[PDB]
């Protein structure tokens, strides 16, 4: 089987957008009145550290970012030259709706517009080496209902 | 040279599928990233791929559940990924 | 007994990315079907799993060209599956 | 590594939809009156019998149909016994756009109101089960450019 080329390091660039305090959303925005703080969300921006250190990536955090802040980090990262990385990897750690995600001011970033600024064309050192996207949020309101099955 | 689609070599994991909500532990971490995090920790050293690494999240992830609501949680993945995806240890 | 997310299990297998065209060669059969007819025939009897599948065939037309427009196309599978899907011969 | 139970003979249904024939949704739909003939799609068809055959799947081909006639096919299928089957494939050969695939007649059928017929609470008999869904079409105008890369 084909692999992915991975014996640079650093790999590539991973970077963690941890967004906490919405303080802004709820003062901004009519609907997010009552949107919490996402406490504990320092566990999972320091579990990914460990885990994409151990893995030899160069961790790039970035705490409680507004819509635009997002966008800026992001076109850093078009922008900059990747040549002598493998891989790049962008963590996103917030709360969401439907095929968006949130800043702390309560913006909202279509997902796609965030990983549409990697393709090939408009970053030419990272075409064909693997750029991964991990989002954790919500992508809408509703309870995902569970369905009985056997135990394996 | 050759060429290849302008989108290719993605991968995108989603906490969940469209319409539904993620949950967070705030005394532990998110369902997803810390069951992620526990297979990349787990699997990389034996040389495991991403995709298979995210099938065993999708499993632990459905799981659990929200016992207040009767909740659960379902990750998707989505790629275009034209190779296997491993992060070698070495 | 157990329970898992009600939309569990699932593979999406998608010709191409949102947005854009697929390609069908009337003489031959689309680019996408085409590839992962051969691409199971070959790899099912190996054991390999579809995942894997979907990996050769995201490759397998992201080499081809429409040499008219300098068009390519790149499929996209997601998943919710919990474990391997292997499609055995025996 | 768990692996979904594959023992059953049949494995279960693979439904073909096989979309070639578009002169109503030429006559009937103003933005469609050059959509054209699907040529061609039987080669798929059959290349999915042959395979899935091969694989012990039960075929069960639908050519030409319109949205409320693939509507009909996937209801028959969401209300049938799969207890004895340990899969279920759908595979949709025709024209499409952005979330979309169209019959016949040039009606729209969205994807996602396609597979979520077989979710485990609408049918129960195909819970923890894998469900196999195969697009073949368009989802939009645009053409995918291409991108320079080193030769593997």
């Amino acid at each position: 089987d084909k692999v992915y080329q991975m014996k640079s390091k650093p790999r590539g660039y991973c970077l963690i957008i941890n967004n906490h305090n919405f303080a802004k959303a709820r003062e901004k925005v009519p609907k997010l009145h009552s949107i919490r703080d996402r406490n504990g969300t320092h566990l999972d921006a320091g579990a990914l550290t460990t885990t994409f250190e151990e893995l030899h990536f160069e961790i790039k955090p970035h705490d409680d970012c507004t819509v635009e802040q997002i966008y800026e980090i992001l076109k850093i990262y078009q922008l900059m030259d990747h040549s002598n990385m493998d891989c790049f990897i962008c963590c996103i750690l917030s709360h969401g709706d439907k095929g968006i995600i949130y800043g702390t001011d309560g913006q909202e970033a279509p997902i796609y517009e965030l990983t549409s600024q990697f393709t090939g064309l408009k970053c030419p050192s990272l075409a064909g080496k693997p750029k991964v996207f991990f989002i954790q949020a919500c992508q809408g309101d509703n309870y995902q209902k569970g369905i009985p099955v056997e135990t394996d | 040279t050759r060429y290849i689609p302008d989108e290719a070599d993605f991968l995108l994991g989603m906490a969940t599928v469209n319409n539904c909500v993620s949950y967070r532990n705030p005394a532990e971490g998110t369902w997803y990233i810390q069951s992620l995090c526990q297979s990349l920790r787990e699997r990389c050293p034996r040389g495991d791929d991403i995709l298979t690494i995210l099938t065993e999240v999708n499993y632990e992830v459905s799981n659990k559940d929200d016992k207040k609501n009767m909740g659960k949680q379902m990750p998707q993945p989505t790629f275009t990924l034209r190779k296997k995806l491993v992060f070698p240890s070495d």
